[PDB]
């Protein structure tokens, strides 16, 4: 009767930028998956391939807890075939994802009057994320053809941008928690069950 | 990378950067204007410099890349709205001079003071004390006093400085390439590159002259029945030829002729109607009022209020000794704060304010999603005949007695018609001529038509001319009259006015058609109506993304201004006026004058 550390990704103090988004591989535990869905404290709570109706039912080998936080227009972009700064730059699914998607309002705990600029995305990038790729580069874009020598000038734009979390804000603009739950099942031990 | 893509990473940045630096200088002037202290002035200030310093640092980053490149029109508006020069095309010594002559003129305006004879201590500035007489006053030599007095000691002041303000204004317009300033405020109007919906700068003076000689008539018929129902008040006065003497018209100018109604109304006998008893006799507060209004445009389709609308608004008087700017106002502050700004009392005139000011919200939040540059109305008339079209519904007796406001026993009579028909004539059709009037004497100073020592003589021969109004005091050069007034002193176009009455009219008509109305125009109410909703949404949306001619033609079918809705509208009254003018002289001599 391990229980899967679900507390310390759901519950964490500060979540990370979209950008560096934060991975942790769940194993060797017993997840009560029911307890999520069927808690009612999230606004997103939607399952591709695998279904949130007590499918903790199933055995997995490795589980992966993707967190991160975005504004609640972004939300639509963490899902299979999406596109946006979200889903292109900073964080992007597959298209044959096996998973869960899991968003709740934050604003909260991440928005503060004068605004919050600890959470930032890349809002340039040469070319697209490939699926569960993570790029924190801090390298300055180059939009035209002259170098940049690593400094911020014309056609040079540093490639992150903060979001300004204030608790004005509309829905749209307001701070989500963002956790995606991949399954993973290869030709090997099977250690997360979790009746 | 080409230009353009050079171009849409650049517009890319800036979106990003300015949508949180316009938010925070809009969320310190909120504070200062709920609040009103001396650390919030400050902080005001500090954070509308910083998004001015950035406004100026990315205009000139956007003027490196040059508009002959792009192609994507969508790309190329945001580009020049950026671009523009403005003052900054002149030396800094020429913009440092501009910016002293402006601020000298507000300050003359706002500051200038009137005192009485013998006492030079009981002095009354323009608001409240000058306009006070202006528009409540019946004795003529009280009205006369403060007419003159205005102009003799404040518009004086402001002949020199208003005659170098034109000088600097011309040549920071033709160093932006266009024939003179009044060319450039012209501009707001230019569409070009999408066929079949451009519009010249020149041809707005063609179609204002145009749909103006089709008022001449609902004028006319309005100003002699004015003039002879004056004549009966003032008959050592007014000549039954003559024009209107300027100082008897119910504010300082004769902008509005609204106070005129107490000595021009038709049926003197037939009370308005006043449903400010009936709201508090149910005992209704400023949420009823803004509740009442989301409702409205719910009922026609569009979306409620924001939830932080109701949290974050300000729709009471803070009342105590916390004081705040109480000017009605919509707050599109962005990132989807969307805010109203009013000191509501439980008036049926607050009832009103509050759906005009609504209407802006709904305008505000349908074009959210455009490019930042783009969230603003298709032209400048565009915003504030969607306001006004929305106290037309929820002022109709139809509208108040589905909300319990109005009695179910009171139906209209034509005379109850006419009365309301002529209140809002001399409102809405007195203001045109004198609109027109002062935009066209504009234009052509700027133009250079009109000589600096004969500025006042044609200032004065137009007003006979065109507005039928006439000086009652002979002024000479050394007035600066047209200053006078705020928009002239403060450097704010005008012909916005006039263009945007006729809008509201093409809306209101349109929508009305939309909504199966049947019967006057005038009494019309969209409510329920989720097909004038949608007609109206699908150019609210587009924002200023598409030509104006194109989000006009969205609303009404039509690509351009029209005055045959206006006319319309006004029809019953028109139709009474002619018959009441049977036995008096239509139109005006213009020789005539009060001083003889
Ligand atoms: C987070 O904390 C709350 C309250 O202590 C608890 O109900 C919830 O289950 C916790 N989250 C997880 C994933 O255990
Ligand atoms: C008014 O402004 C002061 C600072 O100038 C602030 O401390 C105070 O809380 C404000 N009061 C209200 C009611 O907003
Ligand atoms: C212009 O560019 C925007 C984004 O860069 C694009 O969505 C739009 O379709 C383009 N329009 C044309 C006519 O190319
Ligand atoms: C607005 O309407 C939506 C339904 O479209 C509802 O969920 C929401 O609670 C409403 N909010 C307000 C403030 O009326
Ligand atoms: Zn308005």
């Amino acid at each position: 009767t391990n229980l899967c550390p679900f507390g310390e990704v759901f519950n964490a103090t500060r979540f990370a930028s979209v950008y560096a988004w934060n991975r942790k591989r769940i194993s060797n535990c017993v997840a009560d998956y029911s307890v999520l869905y069927n808690s009612a404290s999230f606004s997103t709570f939607k399952c591709y391939g695998v279904s949130p109706t007590k499918l903790n039912d199933l055995c997995f080998t490795n589980v992966y807890a993707d967190s991160f936080v975005i504004r609640g227009d972004e939300v639509r972009q963490i899902a299979p075939g999406q596109t946006g700064k979200i889903a292109d730059y900073n964080y992007k699914l597959p298209d044959d994802f096996t998973g869960c998607v899991i968003a709740w309002n934050s604003n909260n705990l991440d928005s503060k009057v004068g605004g919050n600029y600890n959470y930032l995305y890349r809002l340039f990038r040469k070319s697209n994320l490939k699926p569960f790729e993570r790029d924190i580069s801090t390298e300055i874009y180059q939009a035209g053809s002259t170098p940049c020598n690593g400094v911020e000038g014309f056609n040079c734009y540093f490639p992150l941008q903060s979001y300004g979390f204030q608790p004005t804000n509309g829905v749209g603009y307001q701070p989500y928690r963002v956790v995606v739950l991949s399954f993973e099942l290869l030709h090997a031990p099977a250690t997360v069950c979790g009746p | 990378s080409t230009i353009e893509e050079q171009a849409k990473t650049f517009l890319d940045k800036f979106n990003h950067e300015a949508e949180d630096l316009f938010y925070q200088s809009s969320l310190a002037s909120w504070n200062y204007n709920t609040n009103i202290t001396e650390e919030n002035v400050q902080n005001m200030n500090n954070a509308g410099d910083k998004w001015s310093a950035f406004l100026k640092e990315q205009s000139t980053l956007a003027q490196m890349y040059p508009l002959q490149e792009i192609q994507n029109l969508t790309v190329k508006l945001q580009l020049q709205a950026l671009q523009q020069n403005g003052s900054s095309v002149l030396s800094e010594d020429k913009s440092k001079r501009l910016n002293t002559i402006l601020n000298t003129m507000s300050t003359i305006y706002s500051t200038g003071k009137v005192c009485n004879p013998d006492n030079p201590q009981e002095c009354l500035l323009l608001e409240p004390g000058l306009n006070e007489i202006m528009a409540n006053s019946l004795d003529y030599n009280e009205r006369l006093w403060a007419w003159e007095s205005w102009r003799s000691e404040v518009g004086k002041q402001l002949r020199p400085l208003y005659e170098e303000y034109v000088v600097l204004k011309n040549e920071m317009a033709r160093a932006n390439h266009y024939e003179d300033y009044g060319d450039y405020w012209r501009g707001d109007y230019e569409v070009n590159g999408v066929d079949g919906y451009d519009y010249s700068r020149g041809q707005l003076i063609e179609d204002v002259e145009h749909t103006f000689e089709e008022i001449k008539p609902l004028y006319e018929h309005l100003h002699a029945y004015v003039r002879a129902k004056l004549m009966n008040a003032y008959p050592s006065y007014i000549s039954p030829i003559g024009c209107l003497p300027a100082h008897l018209l119910g504010d300082m100018w004769g902008r509005f002729w609204t106070n005129l109604y107490s000595l021009t109304v038709p049926f003197g006998q037939k009370p308005n109607i006043d449903v400010t008893d009936a709201m508090v006799d149910q005992a209704w507060d400023a949420q009823r009022i803004f509740k009442e209004a989301e409702k409205f445009f719910v009922s026609v389709g569009l979306p409620n209020m924001t939830q932080g609308f109701w949290e974050n608004s300000m729709l009471t008087d803070p009342g105590n000794v916390q004081k705040a700017v109480c000017h009605p106002t919509a707050w599109d502050l962005g990132k989807g704060d969307f805010r109203i700004l009013m000191c509501t009392k439980v008036t049926m005139d607050d009832f009103l304010t509050a759906h005009h000011e609504m209407g802006h919200i709904q305008y505000d939040m349908a074009y959210a999603a455009q490019p930042f540059l783009l969230r603003n109305g298709a032209n400048e008339g565009f915003h504030e005949a969607v306001g006004e079209i929305m106290s037309l519904s929820a002022a109709t007796p139809k509208h108040l007695k589905s909300i319990g406001l109005l009695s179910p026993d009171f139906q209209e009579d034509n005379e109850t018609e006419i009365n309301f028909l002529l209140k809002q004539a001399l409102t809405i059709v007195g203001t045109l001529p004198f609109t027109y009037m002062l935009e066209k004497w504009r234009w052509m100073v700027f133009k250079g038509e009109i000589p600096k020592d004969q500025w006042m003589k044609k200032w004065w021969e137009m007003k006979r001319e065109i507005v039928g109004v006439v000086e009652p005091v002979p002024h000479d050069e050394t007035y600066c009259d047209p200053a006078s007034l705020f928009h002239v002193s403060n450097d704010y176009s005008f012909i916005r006015y006039y263009t945007r009455t006729l809008y509201q009219f093409q809306f209101q008509e349109a929508l009305c058609q939309a909504a199966k109305h049947e019967g006057p125009l005038h009494k019309c109410d969209i409510s329920n109506s989720t097909e004038a909703g949608q007609k109206l949404f699908n150019m609210l949306r587009l924002g200023k993304s598409e030509p104006w001619t194109l989000a006009l033609e969205n609303v009404v079918g039509a690509k351009n201004m029209n005055v045959r809705p206006l006319l319309n509208y006004f029809e019953p009254l028109f139709t009474w006026l002619k018959d009441q003018n049977k036995n008096s002289f239509v139109g005006w001599s213009t020789d005539w004058s009060p001083y003889a």
